[PDB]
């Protein structure tokens, strides 16, 4: 073996969300916790509700988890993002009106220096929560107006969408998949016979369940009810739907 | 804290690699034998054991737990083995002997891309199981691929179809990036060689959305360089040092973030890196 | 284990110019005003007499 780098006794790695392992001869696997250490914190993580209706309930609620934590910085962006996205600052559809609130200097370019600021300190949280809040004739003008309509540059949505992907998978790595949907929720991009029911006979249209063998199914908290106390199929089938419909 | 498990191994240990919900602890060691430990709230518990690989083992990398739980193992046999498991239990599901030199780093591929592990054998040749399917692998081979043959192999983050590259570098300090063309040929880019004799180990940096590839790279000669690069689509990969050790360095490894970078080589230690606002690499233990 | 102190000053001082070019010199006098000597020292001083006069 002329390719021999053999000797190889220490090592040191980066491992799961927090946490970091290495080990050493003199052996055992020593790991550590560095959850101080990275910009993202899992407690905070675990607090941060977000919505879709109601935007500044989200934004006063998240306000005092930051209390709650330690971190300071968010418990005063968070009130400027409170602040800076009333219904009452609403754009209007005509150009002539008033002018738009995006090109008010503390409309984009605050977004633009507080994006620029945590991109410095490298903190994909606050970046994925901020973004994912904010989100011949007269005819060549309002095309225009929309594009200026927005607090957002449209000309950069796909960073924006890295961004909330790059979140997501940290919060997989977690542990926490609900919070994962919602903060995926604002993403841009895309990601015979027989219908009647069994135990109320009412044709269904939502959620549903089956067995593969018996093919008898119907809505899903009829089945948990039915299948809370007994193993058979509620059609006189026979089936052990236990030992059948799961794997 | 601090948590610690006994290896109730015989021989040494080279490399110990956790699970993606950090609720699992794998084992390589030149015993010819790999012992999966449960770590949970303190306690050393073991799962299962692999008596029989006909030889000492290398390196180990867990798979992403979307298509199961699969675990990868190159070594000094000229085998990788994986170890699907099923039923709660660990077998021996398939393995390959496509090289004549011992196999020296593996490293899985991105989830986007599929179930891909590319394998850096000391045989100057680079070997790309994909999975076909229904219990199949296909086998793709580069022969020639280096001159010494590649010490460790990396994969980059994954851009937006899509374009599959990755990094590797061998024994003769001339590190590589590769490409992948419609056909199916895996074409050369590049080569850097701001390097003193070997490379090790090759990392690179997971991306966050920030518009620029770092790459982290280790010379058998004490040297542990960031090449950043943050020319979009020019192609201008510029070396900076950032130390120079007493010894051989060995592992290079990085952070989810891209922050912090912990390098341990020769000197039986391990030192913790950063990037400064001022653009310097400073100690932090 | 806070923002920097100088971080909002540029803005402050383009909110002002901004509201002075399209001709409401109540907001901006008034804003100089109240605030004081936490502005008085970024705007050119022969501006400032413009706007006040
Ligand atoms: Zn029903
Ligand atoms: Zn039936
Ligand atoms: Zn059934």
């Amino acid at each position: 073996d002329a390719n021999i780098p053999f000797p190889r006794t220490s090592g040191a790695r980066f491992c799961g969300a927090g946490y970091l392992v290495y080990f050493t001869r003199p052996g055992k696997v020593i790991i550590q916790d560095i959850a101080c250490l990275l910009p993202v914190h899992k407690s905070l993580g675990e607090l941060y509700i977000l919505n879709v209706n109601d935007i500044q309930e989200t934004c006063q609620k998240n306000a005092a988890s930051a209390l709650l934590v330690g971190r300071k910085d968010l418990v005063q962006v968070w009130s400027l993002a409170t602040v800076a996205t009333d219904l009452c600052l609403g754009p209007k559809s005509d150009p002539d009106l008033e002018t738009p609130w995006a090109r008010h200097p503390f409309g984009r370019q605050l977004l633009e220096s507080l994006l620029a600021h945590y991109c410095r300190l490298r903190d994909v949280q606050t970046l994925a929560m901020l973004c994912s809040v904010f989100e011949d004739p007269r005819e060549r003008e309002r095309d225009q107006h929309d594009k200026n309509k927005r607090l957002l540059d449209p000309a950069n949505t796909q960073q924006f969408d890295d961004f909330k992907k790059c979140y997501g998978e940290i919060l997989y790595r977690w542990g926490l998949r609900e919070k994962r949907a919602e903060v995926l929720k604002f993403v841009s991009c895309p990601p015979g016979f027989t219908f009647q029911c069994a135990i109320c006979h009412v044709a269904v249209r939502g959620s549903s369940n089956f067995c593969l063998t018996c093919g008898h199914g119907g809505h899903t908290s009829h089945m948990m009810e039915w299948f809370r106390t007994q193993e058979v199929c509620p059609t006189g089938c026979g089936c052990h739907c236990l030992l059948e419909s799961t794997f | 804290v601090i948590n610690t498990v006994d290896t109730s191994h015989e021989d040494m240990i080279h490399d110990a690699q956790m699970d993606y919900y950090g609720t699992r602890l794998a084992t390589c060691s030149s015993d010819r034998s790999v012992k999966i430990f449960d770590v949970r709230n303190g306690g050393q518990i073991l799962i299962a054991d692999l008596r029989g690989h006909e030889g000492p083992v290398w390196q180990v990398a867990w798979a992403h737990p979307m298509y199961g739980n699969i675990l990868a193992s190159c070594s000094y046999d000229r085998k990788v083995i994986i170890w699907r498991e099923e039923n709660g239990t660990w077998e021996k599901s398939h393995e390959h002997a496509g090289h004549d030199s011992s196999v020296n780093s593996v490293c899985w591929a991105p989830h986007d891309y599929g179930l891909i592990l590319a394998c850096g054998s000391s045989d100057g040749a680079i070997s790309l199981l994909t999975y076909t399917g229904e219990g199949q692998w296909e086998v793709k081979k580069i022969n020639n691929a280096h001159t010494i043959g590649c010490n460790a192999v990396s994969w980059a983050p994954a851009v937006v179809n899509y374009i599959k590259r990755f990094a590797s570098g061998g024994c003769d300090n001339l590190i590589k990036l590769w490409k992948e063309e419609e056909d199916g040929q895996w074409k050369e880019e590049q080569k850097l060689e701001a390097h003193s004799d070997w490379v090790r180990d090759v990392a690179w940096a997971p991306s966050i959305g920030l518009p620029t590839s770092t790459i982290a790279s280790c010379s058998q000669d004490g040297r542990v360089f960031i090449w950043t690069c943050d020319d979009a689509s020019s192609n201008t990969w510029s070396p900076k040092l950032l130390h120079k050790f007493n010894d051989v360095v060995w592992h290079v490894s990085w952070s989810i973030t891209a922050n912090i970078l912990a390098v341990s080589g020769g000197d039986n230690k391990v030192t913790l890196w950063k990037e400064s606002v001022d653009g310097q690499w400073v100690c932090i233990s | 284990s806070r923002l920097p102190p100088d971080f909002f000053g540029v803005l402050v001082r383009d909110m002002l110019h901004f509201y002075a070019e399209q001709g409401d010199v109540q907001m901006a006098v008034s804003v100089l005003i109240v605030l004081g000597e936490r502005v008085r020292k970024d705007i050119d001083e022969q501006t400032q007499e413009h706007w006040y006069t």
